[PDB]
RNA sequence: UCAGGGUUCGAUUCCGGAGAGGGAGCCUGAGAAACGGCUACCACAUCCAAGGAAGGCAGCAGGCGCGCAAAUUACCCACUCCCGACCCGGGGAGGUAGUGACGAAAAAUAACAAUACAGGACUCUUUCGAGGCCCUGUAAUUGGAAUGAGUCCACUUUAAAUCCUUUAACGAGGAUCCAUUGGAGGGCAAGUCUGGUCGCAGCAGCCGCGGUAAUUCCAGCUCCAAUAGCGUAUAUUAAAGUU
């Protein structure tokens, strides 16, 4: 294939139990590369598994060829559930999002201000 | 308010004093056809440029010398101007610098060298030619006429990999054709 | 003389109308400029010392 | 024929300049402000005014004609000036006692060319242009 | 902006100061003479069962008014940081997108052959004339090739999206996938063309044009300058050795 991975200024960080490094992804002709055929090769490359492995940012140069992104790949599952952020969690399902607008917060809680000893059906009763 | 913004920008050319001066039409309209560039301000940006490294060159040529000031910088700015290959490492002294003309800033522009290193049919084929994405650098396509080529990149312009002219794919009018006798001669 | 010596757009509305004949795109851009420096410096056909102007009639 | 030379009389080269510069006509009235008091505008470039009336001035001789003028008085200040139309036949799209945009004429603060007196020229008649009313690329709002 | 000296500007993202309709008085606190705190007078303005109660956008959006003059009642704490009892909550601070020709950078609207005419160095012919290589237009077609502006699957982007970049599929024959704005007496680049008007209508920064034969008005044609921009009004700087 064209594919193909090539990592730079690798550091393995004990502090946050993670390898970081760079990725190179020199994929002529075709379009950007999926974020998850690429976790998987990385994933044979370290010999782990494709599910300690984070990938983001991924930009593409002028004229094709090469992207240019950062990677991380953590110890267990769980310290890359303790130590990521949440959207991250969430781009592949590990994580879920909930009340559906800044609006509704806010005025929940201007609402809720005007009472006293129970805010009761202001979230009780909506 | 507060913003995480640069607001830092220049203008890099200067209209001339006197608007309809016939020496000054009649020369620049020569600079146009010669090199093929597209309005008068194509051929200011080079004035300028020209004219601020003659104010630096002066404005050292008036240190003493011995200076560490001038000499730092000379040996700066010299470099800087052979890198290109406007000035030659047989000259490499300041009272040199006042000696260049503006022809030699437009020479070595990517269109000027796509044309006399002979990959393109004339000054107005190579213009085209670069705008369409059909010439690469050093494994790095580019887009842009007035790029300026530096001494050592010089032997590495060459036509791109992805493109007619050299290992790829016919363009959108060979193939639209080449189907006329599939689609429009064989059963159209 | 007739009507208000004074009457206001008298020669714009009693001058006879013509419509523009053309249909040629005239050229743009560096495409132009292309034109103009063939034409002022590439073939100039040697004449007398009395020169002649670009829109020259009479 | 004499101007204090010595190394010590700054004093004095400063205060006589500060004095002369009042003589300079252009200066004098950038800094008076009796100009900018008495300017019939704001000291801006443009006002809008109520067209009252129209009327034509006779051009100062040897040249002969009539000029074709509106007279409008401004909103903001309320005070009346006398205001030129730039075109061939424009002096019947100004109805009377619509809104105009005035502007200046073009000598700073005197009247241009043969008109005697008239100062200001009008670009809009009611929210369209004068030069687009008689080119043809809009019609009157009515 | 500027030879050298200077002239003019600095409400405006950094630092200092001052003020929350105008003046005044104070509580609490390490810190306030605090207004997203309280009390009173002045000016405004809202609710009423006429007894009473309540208020301060020169925070973010939004509206009236004023004027020549200035954007959406959108999204989110993911980034930078701050506050808290705090690894967890909160933030119109701040980030993101919308409107945006204030302004700045890069840059398309045609490239190339054949053929026909046109023109020059060269060859030959006493010339005429012919051969001819180098260019320009210009025609008829063509001739085929090239590519984005767009339409549009996916990836990528990001808090979630948009944009740009990366890519499949469609997408150019010029009568459109159409370049404009101001000029053509002088200053100042460009017509002593043609039709119209007749000291009228108008132009013209200044000198000056128009009175039946207009290089200056109205229009066609042609030409000029800058060009994705150009004209006008105004303040200001150089020209000004006219401070
Ligand atoms: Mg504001
Ligand atoms: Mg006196
Ligand atoms: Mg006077
Ligand atoms: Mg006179
Ligand atoms: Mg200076
Ligand atoms: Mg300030
Ligand atoms: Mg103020
Ligand atoms: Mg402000
Ligand atoms: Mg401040
Ligand atoms: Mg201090
Ligand atoms: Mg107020
Ligand atoms: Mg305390
Ligand atoms: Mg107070
Ligand atoms: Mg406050
Ligand atoms: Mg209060
Ligand atoms: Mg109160
Ligand atoms: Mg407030
Ligand atoms: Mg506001
Ligand atoms: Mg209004
Ligand atoms: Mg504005
Ligand atoms: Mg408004
Ligand atoms: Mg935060
Ligand atoms: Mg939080
Ligand atoms: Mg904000
Ligand atoms: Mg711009
Ligand atoms: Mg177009
Ligand atoms: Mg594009
Ligand atoms: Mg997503
Ligand atoms: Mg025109
Ligand atoms: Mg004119
Ligand atoms: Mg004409
Ligand atoms: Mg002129
Ligand atoms: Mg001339
Ligand atoms: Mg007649
Ligand atoms: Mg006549
Ligand atoms: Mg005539
Ligand atoms: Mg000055
Ligand atoms: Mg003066």
């Amino acid at each position: 294939d064209t594919v193909t991975i090539r990592t730079r200024k690798f550091m393995t960080n004990r502090l946050l139990q993670r390898k970081q490094m760079v990725i190179d992804v020199l994929h002529p002709g075709k379009a950007t590369v999926p974020k998850t055929e690429i976790q998987e090769k990385l994933a044979k490359m370290y010999k782990t598994t494709p599910d300690v492995i984070f990938v983001f940012g991924f930009r593409t140069h002028f004229g094709g060829g090469k992207t240019t992104g950062f990677g991380m790949i953590y110890d267990s599952l769980d310290y890359a559930k303790k130590n990521e952020p949440k959207h991250r969690l969430a781009r592949h399902g590990l994580y879920e999002k909930k009340k559906t607008s800044r609006k509704q917060r806010k005025e929940r809680k201007n609402r809720m201000k005007k009472v006293r000893g129970t805010a009761k059906a202001n979230v009780g009763a909506g | 308010m507060p913003v995480a913004r640069s607001w830092v920008c220049r203008k890099t050319y200067v209209t001339p004093r006197r608007p309809f001066e016939k020496s000054r039409l009649d020369q620049e309209l020569k600079l146009i056809g010669e090199y093929g560039l597209r309005n008068k301000r194509e051929v200011w940006r080079v004035k300028f440029t020209l004219a601020k490294i003659r104010k630096a060159a002066r404005e050292l040529l008036t240190l003493d010398e011995k200076d560490p000031r001038r000499l730092f910088e000379g040996n700066a700015l010299l470099r800087r101007l052979v890198r290109i290959g406007v000035l030659d490492e047989g000259k490499m002294k300041l009272d040199y610098i006042l000696g260049l003309k503006i022809e030699d800033f437009l020479e070595r522009r990517l269109q000027t060298q796509v044309f006399k290193l002979g990959l393109a049919k004339s000054i107005h084929h190579a213009r085209v030619l670069i705008r369409q994405r059909h010439i690469r650098v050093r494994k790095q396509v580019v887009n842009i006429p007035s790029f300026i080529v530096r001494l050592d990149s010089q032997k590495h312009i060459d036509f791109s990999l992805r493109s007619p002219y050299g290992g790829g794919r016919p363009g959108r009018v060979k193939r639209k054709n080449a189907k006329k006798g599939q689609g429009g001669a064989g059963a159209g | 003389v007739h009507g208000s010596l004074a009457r206001v757009g008298k020669v714009r509305g009693q001058t006879l109308k013509v419509a523009k004949q053309e249909k040629k795109k005239k050229r743009t851009g560096r495409a132009k400029r292309r034109m103009q420096y063939n034409r002022r410096f590439v073939n100039v056909v040697p004449t007398f010392g009395k020169k002649k102007g670009p829109n020259a009639n009479s | 024929m004499g101007k204090c030379r010595g190394l010590r009389t700054a004093r004095k080269l400063r205060s006589h300049r500060r004095d002369q510069k009042w003589h300079d006509k252009q200066y004098k009235k950038a800094h008076l402000g009796t100009a900018l008091k008495a300017n019939p505008f704001g000291g801006a470039s443009h006002a809008k005014g109520i067209v009252l009336e129209k009327v034509g001035v006779e051009a100062k001789q040897p040249n002969s004609a009539i000029r074709k003028c509106v007279r409008v008085q401004l909103i903001k200040n309320g005070k009346k000036i006398t205001a030129f139309v730039p075109n061939d036949g424009c002096l019947n799209f100004i109805e009377e006692n619509d809104e105009v945009l005035v502007a200046g004429f073009g000598r700073k603060g005197h009247a241009v060319g043969d008109i005697p007196g008239v100062r200001f020229k009008v670009v809009k008649v009611a929210n369209v242009s004068l030069l687009a009313l008689y080119k043809g690329k809009k019609e009157r709002p009515r």
